[PDB]
């Protein structure tokens, strides 16, 4: 259910690295698991806060590495992706400030996509 | 059309506004007939434009078929000036759900006719041809096209009926009747078929008798055209009573043929004349 | 609705409604109960109403009607009930579509097709010749042909 | 003519039932066929068997229905070449012939009967034997077995 | 080529061949040439070879491929590239493609099956039991239609059209479709459970196929038949797209598999056909009968479950993932009696379309159906159908003399 | 069944199976079983049985099917009705269909080849000699610019066709519209600067029929004389659709097997290729690969079946029924695979003047090309002068030529 | 180690030659140690060839265990042991054993050893408990008489 610091993600999973800061009076794993499960909803279809790390910077800043089962996301859209990921998780109130830092798409969810129209090489040739 | 053993029976209309047309055809249908026929030259003249007539005849067919259980129809006419407008009228006839449609193959040309037949195949509506010109190119003995060639090529292109005509030479007529309805014909000079025209399992086309006849000649026709045919034709009571009279007369003739009563010999006596709604038959039969 | 204004006729002691009970299981001989359906729609029924209740397509209903008709026309005509029995053991294709007008033609074609046992369009196979009499209004070749036996008239 | 079922390669994967016949050869001759044990006593559980006489050569045959039907009086005759024995065409291969001595009497006109030919051993049609008035034969051929090949 | 020290990148494509070389070519060179005949890095690397278990002069080859080298979302391109002319290699006695492993990434690209097991099962509300159907054994329209009515109202769920009967001079597809739509409507109205008839949509062209499918929709048919192998994979995938677009169940029919895979020295074992078919599209699939039954049950479990583990014994080679792409429904391709009804249920699970008499048709229908019930029911209660078969059908148990009337017919 | 005292009506369908039963099965029983399980008066008829010439247990069976079992003009229907399940049999150890006797009826109903030999041989302004076409050995990894460069090179040398490779139809390293556009610009620039009508096969073996039509539409709009399609892998349905389209618009149609080896590889099973060839001359196509020649009998046989208009039975070469064609045009055969120039005299004799040659390079592409474009005159010139070829071919080919054309060195290689 | 009735055509997968020299239990290890190991079907006649002649010959249909044996094949008649004659006697028995697999490695697998009188079958674990790492043969199947009812 909660922060699960051993769920070394399968390749086919999708990954997201958030950068946030918590409201006062809340420890780390709480906020992390909240972030994960919020964008969720069997428990097969929930994210997992597979990693938390304090920003090696100033203060009260944490990277949350979350996994996502592939099935949640459509077969050809980026819109469903954005709605799933950043739908309402920012609307949460237990977060002093949140910022989505980086995404990782497994190749399974990239083969289907239509990519750019012509890419680098074909366009240079044209 | 769920009609077996017996032939199919066709009313004609004596003549009108479109309301009159609907009431009249509904009468001559509910009376117990199978099909009704538009006149030979009624397509678009400024009395009954296609849209009003089509609508009303369709409503009448609906009402009658409903309130009699069995299934009936009208030979709507679509012989149109151009081709795409012919197709307009065909589509419209389909929308209402009429199952049969007329045409005039000579006076509208084999090209458009074949197009109509192919379109019918897809839309499932029984196409019913009507000669309407044949007499210009057959009647002269020593010149022209003998009708049987037209019949052959027509069955080759399209049509689920064909106005073969009355019978009372007849040998030639019966011959080419066999030439279109069967699927393998041996050469017979006497009957008038010259070549052993094969047909390779292509379906047949009901021959239709038309005009110059009345109920008094019912047996012979049933005797001559057998069963698979469309027999077709005021009455001293009105359209509906004479209609039901035709129906019951043909029915009695079928019963008697199955009963093995010799029709050609007993044709004058087989008539009901009592019992099966002979009142509605009225035994009018004045000469 | 329910008019049937067209033709309407105007085991001999059955009821009216449940007559079709003799037909769901068909506990009778094949070709005697067809006039039973004749008398059933004598009250004003129609095969479209009988299909979804009994389980007999209209083709089979008319088949039974004409078959009872032929068995009757032959029962009052000839000895050797085996002919009629040759019908009671099914196989009505040998008797359908009586174009042969009189009764002599009827019994002739009946006994001949029983003799040769040609179903699958054999009835019309013989009829198309038998009704084509061997005179054809005075052709050439009516002096050495029969006219009542299909074997010598085909 | 003669029923011929050919033994094939790879048929050793799963035979559910199998039968045993003594073996006699063309070179061994008619005497060997008379000598072979006719009654094989089935005291079998999944096959245990004993023979009325001791026999040096045994062929193991699958329980093909004609072979299974014989039971007692079943023998197999080895032929170096098929053509000499077979009245019809041959493909130049060793032939195994299964014969039932119980039906040795020639009653089947189309039936094939093993007989002693001048050259050696031959399979002869019953009608032909009847033409020569030969009432009895070595054995009645039930099946001809052909060797596995590529 | 032939580097027998290689870890297949889990997103590569894999192929498992079975071949026999010629007298003088070593097996390693054979595998090298086989992998090479697909074609830098765009060369199939023959990552493994071994001999088969026991036989002489015949070996298994294990080849890898880069996944990208293939079309983004086709089956016909896969086949062209993978089995194009490797068989034409004149320096090989024989070979037979025995299996293909599709990486999860490639599986994502296809639409897959149109509807699938659960979606279909819901559309017909038929739960917790196989779906029964008979083939209407013949004629013109009306006779065929009333026959479907009889053999359908008798409790059968599905009725099949004969394979060689699609369109003829004496049988026009328009008519078959019209009459069967009428019969199905009447029967479903009378009984209530959604009934179904296959309809052979096989066409000389593609526009013809689409036209027929459109008609079969307009009538209101739920399910339509379509051969695949003789009619080729292109038409098949197009029909699958259209089925998903129009919500119709698509039912396949092998109809030529026996020319490819009957023997085990050439062809492609039906496993790869089943996998490819699931990839392109199809809900039901003929998969013979069961009376090697291990191989059949194997690839049945293959084309249905979403994660199949390698098992040489059962007849599979690679752990093939599915990414929750749906499953299809196997079909017992006739050749069975009511006596064989229980054993079927024993093995083909609850999700299977089974297919198939005096006293007329409909009594045979209800007999078959009540035979299906009280067997699935019995197993739900807990028995061994294989041991109790004759007893689970002891008589017309709580039933009228029709299934009993057909049981004694076992002689 | 099995009424051998009988003859087939001259508008029936016939099939020539070659089979081998299980042990203890009489040949007649097996033949009648074939005829039955392959289909009143609609039953098949196993009207002839005989054993093979010389070989063991394997009989020819001539079975005559009635015409009315067949859709009006549907190759796929014919197949799925004849060879539907008969192979799925128990008593039959092995079974191999080797010929079909399509009658006059149901032949006049097929669209047929979309252009036929005579018409296209008029279109492509070439005559006398057989057409010449080389493939693109740099199969994969090639850049788009490189493709346009290479194909213009391989054309300007004097080639008639640049066979695009087979496995390439659309990839993440090469996209249809891109390669289409480029090879089209190249063929235009070549045609304009050499004075001949040249064409490049293009693959449209698309996944789904809609994309096939789309890519064919583009291939026409851009201006192309020919496209390539692989029937067995895309199925006779798609193929007939494409053939109908190609008859609509003025484009040729080139076919290519790329699967056949799975169906005909051994002499006891599957379908012999001549049946596929007949069915393919029916459905649609102009060019068709037909192996090579370095067994020639069957090759000449199923060549004639694809190139002529009347053939007699002639059981020797491998035909079993005199097959007419009702002037339905004949298709062009393609000799393809492992072909050094050392065979120029052989092919030009085997495949006659009217065929096409495929070639799977001393110091480049234009030189090897123009080299190859010799003895398509020189050896052809010799033949039209009267010269043994099958046993004198080495003499003419630059041993009687001795020409500075690079084919001298190219030939000295071998 | 299956127990199979001699029954015809239960599994339909093929039909071919297999042979085992037979021993009686009463005979003991000496007969087993002497029966011919290599029984080779060949030529084209397919008459089986044994390295040495044996008095009694039985075949075991080529079920999977029988096919697996190859060399070392043996068949052992076993005869019962009824306290009451009226109580039905147990059927005669036969043991298909692989003499090639003489060594005792499988606890589950039964192995052929010698009883005080006749021969006996003992579990591999029991033999290892008794410290015998060797046995005459490894039993691969069990017997049961052709039952038609």
């Amino acid at each position: 259910t909660y922060y699960t610091p051993d769920y070394t993600p399968k390749d086919t999973d999708l990954l997201a690295a958030f950068r946030f800061s918590p409201q006062p009076g809340v420890p780390a794993d709480e906020a992390g698991a909240a972030i994960a499960a919020e964008s969720s909803t069997m428990d097969r279809y929930k994210g997992k806060c597979y990693h938390i790390e304090p920003v090696q910077g100033e203060e009260n800043s944490y990277f949350a590495f979350i996994a996502y089962p592939l099935d949640l996301f459509e077969e050809g859209s980026v819109t469903n992706i954005l709605t799933s990921i950043v739908g309402n998780v920012f609307g949460f109130k237990a977060i002093r400030s949140l910022r989505l830092e980086d995404i990782r798409f497994p190749v399974a969810l990239v083969k289907t996509f239509q990519g750019p129209p012509h890419g680098i090489q074909v366009e240079r040739d044209l | 059309l769920n009609k077996y053993g017996r032939p199919m029976l066709g009313c004609t209309i004596k003549p009108l506004s479109a309301k009159n047309y609907g009431r009249a055809v509904y009468e001559c249908l509910r009376g117990g007939l199978d099909f009704t026929k538009d006149d030979e030259n009624i397509n678009s003249q400024p009395f009954q434009r296609w849209r009003d007539r089509f609508l009303f005849v369709a409503d009448a067919i609906h009402k009658s078929q409903a309130e009699t259980g069995e299934i009936k129809g009208h030979y709507l006419n679509v012989t149109a000036p151009t081709c795409e407008e012919m197709m307009k009228r065909a589509e419209f006839a389909k929308e209402l759900g009429m199952p049969i449609i007329m045409h005039d193959f000579l006076t509208a040309g084999f090209t458009a006719n074949t197009t109509l037949a192919k379109w019918c195949r897809d839309n499932g509506v029984l196409l019913h041809i009507h000669r309407a010109m044949h007499a210009v190119i057959d009647r002269q003995r020593n010149h022209g096209i003998h009708f049987r060639v037209l019949a052959k090529c027509l069955r080759l292109s399209g049509g689920d009926h064909l106005h073969s005509g009355t019978v009372v030479d007849k040998a030639s007529t019966l011959g080419f009747v066999d030439l279109m309805r069967e699927d393998h014909i041996e050469a017979d000079r006497s009957r008038g078929v010259f070549f052993t025209q094969d047909w390779a399992s292509m379906p047949g086309v009901l021959p239709v008798a038309s005009g110059g006849i009345h109920v008094w000649h019912m047996p012979a026709l049933v005797e001559i055209f057998g069963d698979d045919s469309v027999l077709q034709f005021g009455h001293p009571w009105g359209n509906a009573p004479g209609a039901t009279a035709n129906r019951v007369a043909l029915e009695a003739c079928v019963q008697a043929r199955n009963e093995g009563r010799d029709l050609y010999r007993e044709g004058g006596d087989i008539l009901r004349e009592a019992g099966k709604w002979s009142p509605e038959l009225a035994a009018a039969l004045d000469l | 609705q329910q008019l049937y204004q067209p033709f309407r006729p105007p085991f001999r002691s059955l009821d009216s409604a449940g007559k079709i009970e003799i037909l769901a299981g068909r506990m009778a001989l094949w070709f005697e109960y067809a006039p039973l359906i004749s008398s059933l729609y004598t009250d004003g029924f129609t095969p479209p109403t009988i299909e979804e209740l009994t389980g007999i397509s209209s083709i089979e209903q008319n088949r039974l009607i004409v078959g009872a008709q032929v068995r009757d026309s032959i029962l009052q005509s000839i000895h050797e009930p085996e002919l009629i029995s040759a019908f009671d053991t099914g196989g009505a294709e040998l008797l359908y579509e009586i174009r042969l007008l009189s009764t002599t033609q009827r019994v002739a074609a009946a006994t001949f097709i029983i003799d040769r046992n040609i179903d699958s369009k054999g009835a019309q196979d013989l009829a198309r010749a038998i009704k084509d009499y061997p005179n054809r209004r005075g052709d050439v070749g009516w002096l050495d042909f029969d006219y009542n036996l299909p074997g010598d008239c085909l | 003519r003669i029923p011929v079922v050919r033994l094939k390669f790879g048929e050793v994967a799963e035979a559910t039932s199998v039968v045993v016949l003594p073996v006699c050869k063309a070179e061994e001759g008619e005497k060997k066929i008379l000598e072979a044990p006719m009654e094989i006593i089935a005291g079998g559980d999944f096959k245990v068997v004993e023979a009325e006489k001791g026999w040096k050569r045994w062929v193991v045959l699958p329980s093909w229905n004609p072979v299974a039907a014989i039971g007692k009086g079943g023998v197999a005759v080895s032929f170096r070449d098929d053509r000499k024995v077979l009245p019809w065409d041959g493909k130049e291969e060793p032939l195994l012939v299964v014969a039932d001595r119980v039906r040795n009497v020639v009653e089947a006109d189309d039936g094939y009967y093993l007989v002693v030919a001048e050259n050696g051993l031959k399979l002869e049609k019953g009608s032909d034997l009847k033409a020569r008035e030969v009432k009895e034969s070595l054995g009645m051929v039930v099946l001809v077995v052909r060797p596995p090949r590529e | 080529y032939y580097t027998p020290d290689y870890t297949p990148k889990d997103t590569d494509l894999l192929a498992a061949f079975r071949f026999s070389p010629q007298p003088g070519v070593p097996a390693d060179e054979a595998g090298a040439a086989i992998a090479a005949e697909s074609s830098d890095r765009y060369k199939g690397k023959c990552y493994h070879i071994e001999p088969v278990q026991g036989e002489e002069n015949s070996y298994f080859a294990f080849i890898a491929y880069p996944l990208d080298l293939f079309e983004e979302g086709s089956v016909t391109n896969i086949l062209t590239s993978i089995v194009g002319n490797v068989f034409g290699f004149k320096a090989i006695r024989s070979l037979r493609l025995e299996d293909i492993r599709f990486p999860v990434a490639l599986v994502k690209t296809f639409q897959g099956p149109p509807h699938g097991i659960q979606v279909e099962r819901d559309l017909l509300n038929k739960y917790g039991r196989p779906m029964l159907g008979c083939t209407i054994k013949p004629l013109s329209a009306k006779n065929y239609g009333r026959a479907v009515y009889e053999c359908l109202r008798g409790g059968l769920d599905f009725t099949k059209d004969d394979e060689n009967i699609n369109s003829q001079p004496f049988q026009r597809w328009r008519d078959r479709f019209l009459f069967v739509a009428d019969a199905i409507h009447k029967s479903q109205a009378e009984t209530g459970e959604i009934k179904g008839h296959y309809l052979n949509v096989t066409a000389p062209t593609c526009e013809e196929m689409m036209k027929r499918a459109e008609f079969a929709k307009e009538l209101g048919m739920p399910i339509i038949m379509h051969d695949f192998l003789t009619a080729g994979f292109t038409a098949n995938t197009t029909l699958a797209k259209w089925c998903r677009d129009n919500g119709v169940l698509l039912h396949i029919h092998r109809a030529m598999h026996a020319v490819i895979d009957r023997q085990r020295n050439h062809g492609i074992h039906f496993r790869v056909l089943a996998k490819c078919l699931r990839l392109s599209g199809g809900d039901h699939l003929h998969s013979g009968t069961v009376v090697d039954k291990a191989s059949t049950l194997g690839f049945v479990d293959l084309m249905r479950e979403d994660h199949i583990e390698a098992d040489r014994s059962r007849g599979v080679f690679f752990t093939q993932d599915w990414a929750s792409m749906p499953g299809v429904l196997p079909v017992a391709s006739g050749g069975i009696h009511v006596w064989h009804m229980p054993a079927l249920v024993e093995i083909f699970g609850d999700d299977s379309v089974l297919q198939f008499h005096p006293w007329g048709n409909a009594p045979g229908a209800t007999a078959n159906r009540v035979a299906l019930e009280a067997c699935v029911q019995a197993r739900n209660e807990g028995r061994d159908l294989y041991r109790e078969g004759g007893d689970i059908l002891r008589e017309a148990g709580k039933w009228s003399p029709e299934l009993a009337a057909a049981l004694d017919l076992w002689k």
